[PDB]
C-alpha cells in the first residue's frame, strides 16, 4: 500500500562533507513530495516541496529532485554545517485525489554533523563534587571528531555519549564524554578502556 | 509571529487515564488544522485534518485512542483516552487541505505514561569543579553537572553564571541514561559540561549554577509515601570560582 | 482524469 | 491535428432541497466521455464511450471518491459566495468550474484552463501564463488575494502541465 521508506536511521558526517538521505515512496497518481526538518528540542518544519516529475525543491543549501521513474526524492547537500544537525523526514502528499490532509512520513533520519577539531589534545581529568563528599567524575575531553565512546562492560559504571561545546568568544570547540560510578574500585585511568582511546591522551597524577 | 497555541504543554498520565488537549489558531490565513502524534521512536503519524466547526472524528492507534473535534474557526480539541504509551501531539495548520500547502507545527503536548506514581523522584543535582590538571594543561576549566535518580526522564538542565543563563561553553547530553538499564521503569541520569577560561574560573566572584527543572506530580494528585511528594520543582547545585 | 479535491477555498 | 480534454463541474444549491445537485462531465475533442450525477442512486463516475471500457475498476473507485469530496468543496464554497455577495440562504445559485488542456499535433500543451463562474457570470479565471488570476469583481478580489498568497496557480499548473496532458495522450491512444 502507499508508503515512504528512508533507507537510513542515522548518518554521521564532518563539516563540509557530502550528504545524501534516500527517500523512496510507493503511490500511484501525482502526489506532492516534501522534506521536513526537526532541529533538536523543536517541532518539525517545512523545508521544501516538489509537485511534478523532475522538479528540484531546495532550501538552506539542500535539494531533492522528484524522480517518478525511481519513485525517489533523495535529499542532498554538497557541504553540510554543524547547524544542519537534526532529523529529516520525507513526506508523501495524499495521492488518491481525495486530499484528506494525510501526510505519510518516512521513519526520519538523524543527521549528526561533527566539527573539524584543529588542535586535538585528548586527556582524562578527575573532577570533585563542589559539596565536598567523596563523590567524583571522569572527563574524557579534547579528542578528535573521528574518536567514538562506547559504554562500560560493568552496568554499575555509567558513561555518556560524546558532546561538542563551542566557546564562541574564543572560536574554539571541544568534544567530551563523562564517566562516573560508585564502585569504590572506580578509576579515571581505567574507565574508557572499554573505548578505543587515542594512544596520545594525558592521564595525570 | 506564533501561529498556534497548545495546552497543556505537558502532562503526566497514569496508564488507562484520559487527557484533554486544546489547540488555538492565531491566524485565519491557515484555517485547515491537523493532529499528528510522535511516538517515542520519533515516528510521525497523521491523526486528523478537520476544517469545519462541528467536525468530530475518531481513531485508534497503538498506545492511545483519539477523539478530535473542530469546535470553532479557531479551536481544535483532542481527547486522548486509554493511554498506554507516551507520545507528543502536535497541532498543525495550513492554508490548504494539505495535499499541497505545507503544515506549520505548533509547540506540542508531551504526554508521559507511568504504570506507578511511586516511581516518581526528583533528580539530585551535583556540580563537579575543574581539575587543576586541566587548568595547567589547557588554560581552560570545565565544570560537569549531574542529575541522577530522576523518573520519569523529562528534565531541562540550564547553566547560570552570576544569575545569567549561558549557552556558550555548554554541552548537555541529548538524552538521559537509565541507571538500572534492565528494570523497565528505571530512574535516569543526565550530564552537562560548562567550560570557561581558567581566568574566569579562578576569579572567586564568579558563581556557577546548574539548574534542573523536573516535570512531576501536580498539587491536585493524592500522595501518601512519607518521602516528599515529588512535584514539578527546580533542583540546583552551585560552585564558586577558586583562586587556587 | 478529473482534478483532485480542490486544495483551497474561495 | 490538435486535441483537448475539458471537465465541467457544476453545483446548483436548490430551494426546498438544500443538498445541492453536483455534476461532472469530461470531454475529449468536445465529445462527452465520462459523467458523474449526484442525483443518481449510489452515484459513480460512468464511461459514456466504448473506448473508456478498459480503465479498470480502481480508476472508477478513485475518481468516484474524488466526486464525493469535490461535492463537499462545491457546497462549502457556494455558501462562502452567499457571504461575499451578501445574498440569503435557501437560494438557487450555480457554481461552474471548467478546466483542462489543449495540446497540438505533437501532444505538447498549447493552453491550460481554470475558470470559475457564479450564477452564469464569471468569478475568477487563470490566465494563459498559468501564473496569474483575472478576478471579475470585488468579491472575486478576496479569493484572488488568498490564492496569490497560497500559490494556487502553481498548484493548478502541476495538473495542467502533467496529469492533464499525459491522460489526454492515453485517451487519444485508447480511442483511435
Amino acid at each position: 500500500m502507499d508508503s515512504v521508506t528512508q533507507t537510513e536511521g542515522q548518518v554521521a558526517l564532518s563539516e563540509e562533507d557530502f550528504l545524501t538521505i534516500h527517500c523512496n515512496y510507493s503511490a500511484s497518481g501525482y502526489p506532492a513530495l516534501f522534506w521536513y526538518v526537526q532541529y533538536p528540542g523543536e517541532g518539525p518544519q517545512f523545508l521544501f516541496r516538489a509537485s511534478r516529475d523532475k522538479e528540484k525543491g531546495s532550501s538552506r543549501g539542500f535539494e531533492a529532485t522528484y524522480n517518478k521513474e525511481t519513485t525517489s526524492f533523495h535529499l542532498q547537500k554538497a557541504s553540510v554545517q554543524e547547524s544542519d544537525s537534526a532529523v529529516y523526514y520525507c513526506a508523501l502528499g495524499d495521492p488518491t485525489g481525495a486530499n484528506t490532509g494525510k501526510l505519510t512520513f518516512g521513519h526520519g533520519t538523524i543527521l549528526r554533523v561533527h566539527p573539524n577539531i584543529q588542535n586535538p589534545d585528548p586527556a582524562v581529568y578527575q573532577l570533585r563534587d563542589s559539596k565536598s563528599s567523596d563523590k567524583s567524575v571522569c572527563l574524557f575531553t579534547d579528542f578528535d571528531s573521528q574518536t567514538n565512546v562506547s559504554q562500560s562492560k560493568d552496568s554499575d559504571v555509567y558513561i555518556t555519549d560524546k558532546c561538542v561545546l563551542d566557546m564562541r568568544s574564543m572560536d574554539f570547540k571541544s568534544n567530551s564524554a563523562v564517566a562516573w560510578s560508585n564502585k569504590s574500585d572506580f578509576a579515571c585511568a581505567n574507565a574508557f578502556n572499554n573505548s578505543i582511546i587515542p594512544e596520545d591522551t594525558f592521564f595525570p597524577s | 509571529m506564533t501561529l498556534l497555541e497548545q495546552n497543556p504543554r505537558w502532562r503526566l498520565v497514569p496508564r488507562g487515564q484520559a487527557v484533554n488537549l486544546r489547540c488555538i489558531l492565531k491566524n485565519s490565513q491557515y484555517p485547515w488544522m491537523s493532529w499528528y502524534q510522535q511516538d517515542l521512536q520519533k515516528q510521525l503519524q497523521w491523526l486528523f485534518t478537520l476544517r469545519s466547526p462541528g467536525d468530530k472524528e475518531v481513531k485508534s492507534l497503538p498506545g492511545a485512542d483519539y477523539l478530535a473535534t473542530r469546535v470553532t474557526d479557531t479551536e481544535l480539541r483532542l481527547q486522548v483516552a486509554n493511554m498506554s504509551q507516551g507520545r507528543t501531539l502536535y497541532c498543525t495548520c495550513s492554508a490548504g487541505r494539505g495535499g499541497y500547502a505545507e503544515q506549520f507545527f505548533g509547540p506540542g503536548t508531551r504526554l508521559t505514561v507511568l504504570e506507578d506514581l511511586k516511581n516518581v523522584f526528583p533528580p539530585e543535582v551535583a556540580v563537579f569543579e575543574p581539575s587543576e590538571a586541566e587548568i595547567s594543561h589547557t588554560q581552560k576549566a570545565t565544570l560537569v553537572c549531574l542529575a541522577t535518580g530522576f523518573y520519569p526522564d523529562h528534565v531541562e538542565l540550564s547553566w547560570w553564571v552570576n544569575g545569567k543563563e549561558v549557552h556558550s561553553g555548554v554541552c548537555t547530553d541529548p538524552q538521559p541514561l537509565k541507571e538500572q538499564p534492565a528494570l523497565n521503569d528505571s530512574r535516569y541520569a543526565l550530564s552537562s559540561r560548562l567550560r570557561v577560561s581558567a581566568t574566569f574560573w579562578q576569579n572567586p566572584r564568579n558563581h556557577f549554577r546548574c539548574q534542573v527543572q523536573f516535570y512531576g506530580l501536580s498539587e491536585n494528585d493524592e500522595w501518601t509515601q512519607d518521602r516528599a511528594k515529588p512535584v514539578t520543582q527546580i533542583v540546583s547545585a552551585e560552585a564558586w570560582g577558586r583562586a587556587d | 482524469h478529473p482534478g483532485s479535491v480542490n486544495e483551497f477555498d474561495f | 491535428g490538435p486535441h483537448s480534454m475539458r471537465y465541467y463541474e457544476t453545483a446548483t444549491s436548490r430551494r426546498g432541497l438544500g443538498e445541492p445537485r453536483y455534476t461532472s462531465v469530461g470531454y475529449v475533442d468536445d465529445k462527452e466521455f465520462v459523467r458523474f450525477d449526484s442525483d443518481a442512486e449510489n452515484p459513480r463516475y460512468e464511461p459514456q464511450v466504448p473506448w473508456m471500457e478498459q480503465e479498470g475498476p480502481e480508476y472508477w473507485e478513485r475518481i468516484t471518491q474524488v466526486a464525493k469530496g469535490q461535492e463537499q468543496w462545491f457546497r462549502v464554497n457556494l455558501r462562502t459566495l452567499l457571504g461575499y455577495y451578501n445574498q440569503s440562504a435557501g437560494g438557487t445559485h450555480t457554481l461552474q468550474w471548467m478546466y483542462g488542456c489543449d495540446v497540438g499535433s505533437d501532444g505538447r500543451l498549447l493552453r491550460g484552463y481554470e475558470q470559475f463562474a457564479y450564477d452564469g457570470c464569471d468569478y475568477i479565471a487563470l490566465n494563459e501564463d498559468l501564473r496569474t488570476w483575472t478576478a471579475a469583481d470585488m468579491a472575486a478580489q478576496i479569493t484572488r488575494r488568498k490564492w496569490e498568497q497560497a500559490g494556487a496557480a502553481e498548484y493548478y499548473r502541476a495538473y495542467l502541465e502533467g496529469e492533464c496532458v499525459e491522460w489526454l495522450h492515453r485517451y487519444l491512444k485508447n480511442g483511435n
